[PDB]
């Protein structure tokens, strides 16, 4: 059983007020069964597209979740992952840089 | 370019099962087949390659038949499993060809570990695979028709098709996309971060510089995909306070001409 790694980053340089795309890349997991949600101010975002589940050279699964967003100085964005190898869901916050 | 057909199968119990496939050429997805769809989907204008509508019909059918036959055979062969027919079962196949100016492969994982390969003219277990697998692979090696069909797909069908894919998606595999970079830092030592995104193809050069002195200790992150099939990469440098001034990030990429990106901290 492999524990999910989560990385969160933008397509474009994040400027406040400017429409961007936020990504959440979950890798290194097994089995393929997973739940990913992207959050805004602790609340699930509804228009989150996802890639097909694929796997890597090393047999571990990966997926990409992504959503349109506009960075702000009042909003926190996050990625929340539920997987059977973890006790409770694991969240990682976007650090307004990535 | 490596062509890979990637199949993922989940067996929850004797009566619930799904299988899904995704196909890649280099790092571009060309096809998808979900359990709920009767037909493979193309994810690229050129996914049919240089194949005729009938060449595609026939081949699709071979796979439709195979998908059903794989589901039922595993269910049978799983009964032969050691101590007891253990549940959640996860099976993974990686099949395709490594295309050189080709060598084929067909690898099988069970419970996330590589146990079986097709090699030459037959299935064989891999060293240190569970011994309970030996008999299931004996049964399978008794099927002379399948063995011949697999030899034709690996040795002949795969290389020919891929060659048709490469011709058809030359303008996509050859596309050149420009990286955009930006700088940041994190917290008296700090880490300087050079973010580089939106580039294609994958090969890239990023480095912190102090004049023409490449800063060894520049640490490259991993390649992270973007939705539009461009990449993202960041490179970092640990710096003491007042080690910051005079530093720059230099990015070279095929798409820039001979005109690197230099951003000054
Ligand atoms: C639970 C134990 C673990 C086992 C792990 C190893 C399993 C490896 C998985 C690959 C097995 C393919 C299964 C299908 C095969 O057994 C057979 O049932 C069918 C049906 O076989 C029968 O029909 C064919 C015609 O299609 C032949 O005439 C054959 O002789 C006949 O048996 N053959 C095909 O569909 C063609 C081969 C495609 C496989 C390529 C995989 C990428
Ligand atoms: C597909 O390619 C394989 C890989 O070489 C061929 O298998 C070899 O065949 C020769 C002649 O039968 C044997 O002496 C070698 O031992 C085989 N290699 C191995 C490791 O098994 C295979 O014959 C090819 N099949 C087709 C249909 O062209
Ligand atoms: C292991 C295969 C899983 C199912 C994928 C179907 C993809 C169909 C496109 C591939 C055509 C090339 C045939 C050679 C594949 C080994
Ligand atoms: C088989 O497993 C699936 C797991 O998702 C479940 O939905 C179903 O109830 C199970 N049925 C049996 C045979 O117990
Ligand atoms: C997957 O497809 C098979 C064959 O079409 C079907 O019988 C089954 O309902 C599907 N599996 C699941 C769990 O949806």
């Amino acid at each position: 059983q492999k524990t999910p790694q989560i990385q969160v980053y933008s397509r474009h340089p994040p400027e406040n007020g400017k429409p961007n795309i936020l990504n959440c890349y979950v890798t290194q997991f097994h089995p393929p069964h997973i739940e990913i949600q992207m959050l805004k101010n602790g609340k699930k975002i509804p228009k989150v597209e996802m890639s097909d589940m694929s796997f890597s050279k090393d047999w571990s699964f990966y997926i990409l979740a992504h959503t349109e967003f506009t960075p702000t100085e009042t909003d926190t964005y996050a990625c929340r992952v539920k997987h059977a190898s973890m006790a409770e869901p694991k969240t990682v916050y976007w650090d307004r840089d990535m | 370019y490596t062509f890979r057909c990637l199949q993922m199968s989940s067996f929850a119990n004797r009566s619930w099962s799904r299988t899904d496939s995704v196909v890649w050429l280099g790092d571009l997805q060309t096809h998808r087949w979900s359990n709920d769809s009767a037909t493979i989907s193309f994810t690229k204008p050129w996914s049919q390659g240089k194949l005729s509508n009938q060449q595609w019909e026939k081949l699709q059918h071979m796979f439709q038949v195979y998908r059903v036959s794989f589901t039922r055979d595993i269910q049978e062969l799983v009964k032969m499993m050691s101590p007891k027919e253990d549940y959640p079962i996860e099976i993974q196949l990686s099949a395709g060809c490594e295309m050189y100016p080709s060598e084929s492969f067909l690898h099988v994982a069970f419970q996330g570990k590589y146990v079986v390969r097709f090699w030459g003219t037959s299935w064989q277990t891999v060293p240190g695979a569970p011994s309970w697998l030996d008999l299931p692979i004996k049964v399978l090696n008794a099927d002379q028709g399948t063995s011949a069909t697999v030899q034709m797909l690996l040795n002949d069908t795969c290389p020919l098709f891929v060659r048709g894919l490469l011709e058809a998606g030359k303008s996509d595999l050859e596309k050149q996309e420009k990286p955009v970079a930006w700088l940041s830092s994190v917290p008296g030592h700090r880490q300087l971060v050079c973010h580089v995104s939106g580039f294609y193809p994958k090969p890239v050069w990023v480095m912190w510089m102090r004049g023409d002195q490449e800063q060894q200790g520049t640490h490259r992150g991993d390649f992270l995909p973007n939705a539009d099939e461009t990449w993202y990469l960041q490179a970092t440098l640990d710096v003491e306070a007042g080690e910051e001034a005079g530093l720059a990030c230099r990015v070279k990429h095929s798409s820039l001409g001979g005109q690197d990106i230099i951003l000054y901290w």
